[PDB]
C-alpha cells in the first residue's frame, strides 16, 4: 500500500503493493503532462479493466494487457469523437463504431490497425454507404460498395477512381438502407 | 441578371470522403 | 384538342422557365417553318430546341415526321431533324451510325459552334475523328429517347395500325400526377406512363386555378413540358448544352 | 402532449440516450392516458437507432399504429385498475403467519396490480424484505420490488428462525 | 423551394435551405455581376467604385 512518490512536479503512485511490486487497484498520475491512471495493475504493468486520460484529454476505459490497450474499451478523443469496440496493439482493430461530433456522421463494421476497412458509413439523416473501404494506408475513403440516400431512396453500385470521381456500375434504382 | 438552377457547371464536383479518423495520442 | 404543337403558345408558356429565344429568331422561324415543312414533303415540323455554344451561334434544331406506325410494341416515329444557326436557312442533321454513336457519347463540354469542327478521341493508338454535327445528332437522340412525352390517351390507333391524334380526347383527369403524361413511342393503352420511369426523374408544377402543369426534366435539366387543361394544348422544349445530368443521385 | 415525434434524434438536444452513445434515427412517444380522468400513467415508445434497427425515419403508418396500440393500452389499463380498485413466543409469530398466509392471494393480487406506489406499505415491504435478507438493491425501487412479490415471500417468512 | 428544407446531412452545412440560398446569392454576385470596362473608377484608399464622367460608351 506504499504510496511510493518520485520528486523530479512528480509522479504519485496511490494504490496497493505486494512487497514492492504493484498489483490491484492503482492511481498513477504522471507529473511531466497530468495523464493519469486509474486501474489494475499485475506485476506493475498496467493490466485488467483501466481508465486513462492522456495529457491532451483523450480519455479510455476498457481492456488494458501489460500496458497497451487491448480488448474492448473507448475512447473519447480531443475534438468529442467517440469509439467503442476492440482495441489492439493500442489502436482500432477488430469489430467497432466511431462517431464523429461534428457531422453526427458513423462508421461501424470492421477496422484493422487503426483505420477503417469494411463495413456501412451512415449520415445523421440515414443516408449510408456500404463496402470496401480504404483503410489505415489510405483515410478511410471509401473504395467500392453501393451508396442509399435517404431523401430520394436511390440505391447506386460502384467504385470511385484515383482522382475521387463516383463511377456508377449501372443507373440508380429504389431500394433500402442496407440492413445486413 | 440569373435565372437558372444555381449549379456551377465545370464537372469539377465530386462525393465527399469522410473526415480521418483521429489518431491515437502516442503517434 | 390540339393537332400540333404551336410554337407561339410553347415559346408563352414554358418563358418562365428560362426556355426563351430571341427575337430575331422568333421572327425568323415564323417564316421559315412553314416554308421548310413543305418543301420536305412532311406533316408534320416544330421547334425541338436550341443547344448553347462557345461563340454564340447555338444551334436551333427542328424536328418532322409524316406519320406514326406501330410496330414491335412501339408507337415508331419516322423523325427528321434539322439545324440552323439563324432560324432562316435550315440544313440537314443526317443519323450517325451506332460504332460512332459511342464516341460521341464519350465527347462531353459545351459545343463548339463551328459546323465544320470535329473532335478526336484515341483509343487502342488510334485516333478518330468525329465531325460537331455528329455530336449534335447523338446528344438530341439522347434527350429526344429520354423524354418525348405527351399526354396519355391523347394518341390512339387506327384501322391501318397508324398512331393519330385521339381528337375525342377530354384531358387529363389529374394533371398533377405523373400518370398523366407518357412517353411518344409508348403504344396507346399499354399503361406505361411517366410514373414507371426512375423514381425522381422528373417534378411537376400545376397550377390548379389557371390549370398549366409544368413537367421538368432532372435527368436531363433544359427540358421542360407544358400541358394547359382549359384549353387542351401542350408542348415541349429543350434548352441548353445538351449533356445528361449524372450526378442526380447526390443533388435529389 | 400525448404524442411526440423527432423523425431525426441527431436535430434535437433534449433526447437522450441510455446506453451514453449518440446513435442515428426517429423516435416517438405516446403518453399513456386514463380516459376517464386525463392523467398520464404510462408511456410507450419505439424507436430505429441505427445499430439495431435501421435508422430511417418512421413511416405514418407505423406512427398510428403505435398510436393505436396506445389508445388499446390506456382502455384495458382503465378496465384493469376498476377491477383491482374494486377488489379493495413463537406462538405470536406463528399466528402472525398463518393470518398472513390467510390473505396472502389476496394482498399478492393488490400488489401486483398497483402501478403506483403506496408511499405507506413500500417502507414496510422494504423492512420485510431486508430481514428476510434480499440484496438490498434489488428491490430499491417500486418497479424492483414487484420481482420479489411471489407465493415464495410468505412461505420464507414462515420458514425463518428467531 | 422551401425556405426551411434540410440542405444535406453529410458534408454538415450549418443551416436550412434558407442560408444556402444565400450562399448561392453571394457567389453568384461576385462571380458573374458585371458593368462595362471604364464605366467606373477605382479608389486606392478604398474599395468604393465612383464612375468616370467621361465614358465613351
Amino acid at each position: 500500500l506504499g504510496k511510493m512518490e518520485y520528486p523530479p512536479p512528480g509522479d504519485k503512485f496511490e494504490g496497493t503493493m505486494e512487497h514492492g511490486v504493484r498489483t490491484g487497484k492503482g492511481t498513477y498520475t504522471w507529473g511531466v503532462s497530468g495523464a493519469v491512471y486509474t486501474g489494475d495493475y499485475v506485476n506493475g504493468k498496467k493490466h485488467g479493466k483501466g481508465k486513462m486520460v492522456y495529457p491532451d484529454k483523450g480519455v479510455y476505459e476498457g481492456d488494458w494487457v501489460e500496458d497497451v490497450m487491448q480488448g474492448q474499451g473507448t475512447y473519447t478523443y480531443p475534438n468529442g469523437d467517440i469509439y467503442q469496440g476492440a482495441f489492439w496493439a493500442g489502436k482500432r482493430h477488430g469489430k467497432g463504431m466511431y462517431h464523429y461530433k461534428g457531422p453526427c456522421c458513423q462508421l461501424v463494421g470492421d477496422w484493422a490497425d487503426g483505420g477503417f476497412t469494411y463495413g456501412r458509413w451512415v449520415y445523421a439523416d440515414g443516408s449510408m454507404f456500404m463496402g470496401k473501404f480504404g483503410g489505415a494506408a489510405a483515410d478511410s475513403k471509401p473504395t467500392a460498395g453501393s451508396y442509399f440516400y435517404s431523401s430520394s431512396s436511390l440505391v447506386q453500385e460502384g467504385h470511385f477512381a484515383k482522382d475521387g470521381s463516383w463511377v456508377g456500375h449501372r443507373d440508380p434504382a429504389v431500394g433500402k438502407e442496407f440492413s445486413v | 441578371m440569373y435565372v437558372g438552377w444555381g449549379i456551377k457547371a465545370g464537372g469539377e464536383w465530386s462525393p465527399c470522403p469522410p473526415p480521418p479518423p483521429v489518431p491515437q495520442w502516442g503517434a | 384538342v390540339q393537332l400540333e404543337p404551336n410554337i407561339t403558345l410553347v415559346l408563352k408558356h414554358l418563358a418562365s422557365c428560362g426556355a426563351v429565344v430571341s427575337a430575331e429568331q422568333q421572327a425568323a422561324l415564323d417564316h421559315s417553318i412553314p416554308i421548310k415543312r413543305i418543301e420536305a414533303g412532311l406533316r408534320s415540323l416544330t421547334l425541338w430546341g436550341r443547344l448553347t455554344t462557345l461563340n454564340g451561334k447555338d444551334y436551333l434544331v427542328a424536328e418532322g415526321y409524316n406519320v406514326a406506325s406501330s410496330k414491335e410494341g412501339a408507337a415508331v416515329y419516322e423523325t427528321k431533324y434539322f439545324y440552323s444557326q439563324d432560324g432562316a436557312r435550315w440544313s440537314d442533321l443526317q443519323p450517325v451510325d451506332s460504332e460512332t454513336a459511342t464516341r460521341c457519347a464519350r465527347i462531353k463540354g459545351m459545343l463548339s459552334g463551328d459546323p465544320a469542327k470535329n473532335y478526336e478521341l484515341e483509343e487502342k493508338p488510334l485516333v478518330f475523328q468525329i465531325p460537331e454535327l455528329a455530336v449534335l445528332r447523338c446528344r438530341v437522340d439522347a434527350i429526344a429517347t429520354a423524354t418525348s412525352v405527351i399526354p396519355t390517351d391523347s394518341t390512339i390507333l387506327n384501322a391501318a395500325s397508324q398512331v393519330v391524334p385521339n381528337r375525342l380526347f377530354a384531358g387529363a383527369a389529374y394533371p398533377e400526377k405523373l400518370e398523366s403524361y407518357q412517353h411518344r413511342f409508348s403504344l396507346p393503352g399499354s399503361g406505361v406512363t411517366l410514373s414507371q420511369d426512375l423514381r425522381g426523374t422528373w417534378a411537376v408544377q400545376y397550377d390548379a386555378f389557371k390549370g398549366v402543369a409544368q413537367v421538368r426534366s432532372l435527368l436531363f435539366p433544359g427540358y421542360f413540358f407544358y400541358y394547359a387543361a382549359n384549353e387542351l394544348t401542350w408542348g415541349s422544349l429543350y434548352v441548353g448544352d445538351g449533356l445528361r445530368n449524372n450526378d442526380l443521385i447526390f443533388m435529389l | 402532449l400525448p404524442m411526440l415525434y423527432v423523425p431525426n434524434v441527431a436535430a434535437e438536444e433534449r433526447v437522450k440516450f441510455f446506453r451514453k452513445f449518440p446513435k442515428i434515427g426517429s423516435y416517438q412517444a405516446c403518453g399513456v392516458a386514463l380516459p376517464a380522468s386525463g392523467e398520464f400513467k404510462a408511456l410507450l415508445a419505439a424507436d430505429t437507432l441505427f445499430p439495431e434497427g435501421s435508422g430511417q425515419p418512421l413511416s405514418a403508418d407505423d406512427r398510428d399504429f403505435v398510436w393505436e396500440v396506445s389508445q388499446s393500452l390506456s382502455r384495458a389499463l382503465e378496465a384493469v385498475q376498476a377491477r383491482a380498485a374494486e377488489a379493495l413466543e413463537k406462538q405470536a409469530l406463528d399466528e402472525v403467519v398463518a393470518l398472513a398466509s390467510s390473505h396472502s392471494d389476496a394482498t399478492l393480487s393488490s400488489l401486483r396490480n398497483m402501478l403506483s406506489v403506496p408511499q405507506g406499505t413500500y417502507h414496510v415491504v422494504k423492512a420485510l424484505l431486508h430481514l428476510l435478507g434480499r440484496p438490498a438493491a434489488s428491490f430499491s425501487t417500486w418497479k424492483r420490488a414487484h420481482s420479489h412479490f411471489s407465493p415464495r415471500l410468505f412461505e420464507d417468512m414462515a420458514a425463518y428462525d428467531a | 423551394g422551401r425556405l426551411d428544407a434540410p440542405v444535406s446531412a453529410f458534408p454538415a452545412f450549418p443551416g436550412n435551405e434558407a442560408n444556402y440560398l444565400r450562399a448561392l446569392i453571394a457567389r453568384i454576385s461576385a462571380a458573374t455581376v458585371c458593368c462595362p470596362r471604364g464605366f467606373f473608377t477605382a479608389d486606392d484608399d478604398s474599395a468604393e467604385l465612383s464612375a468616370n464622367d467621361e465614358w465613351v460608351p
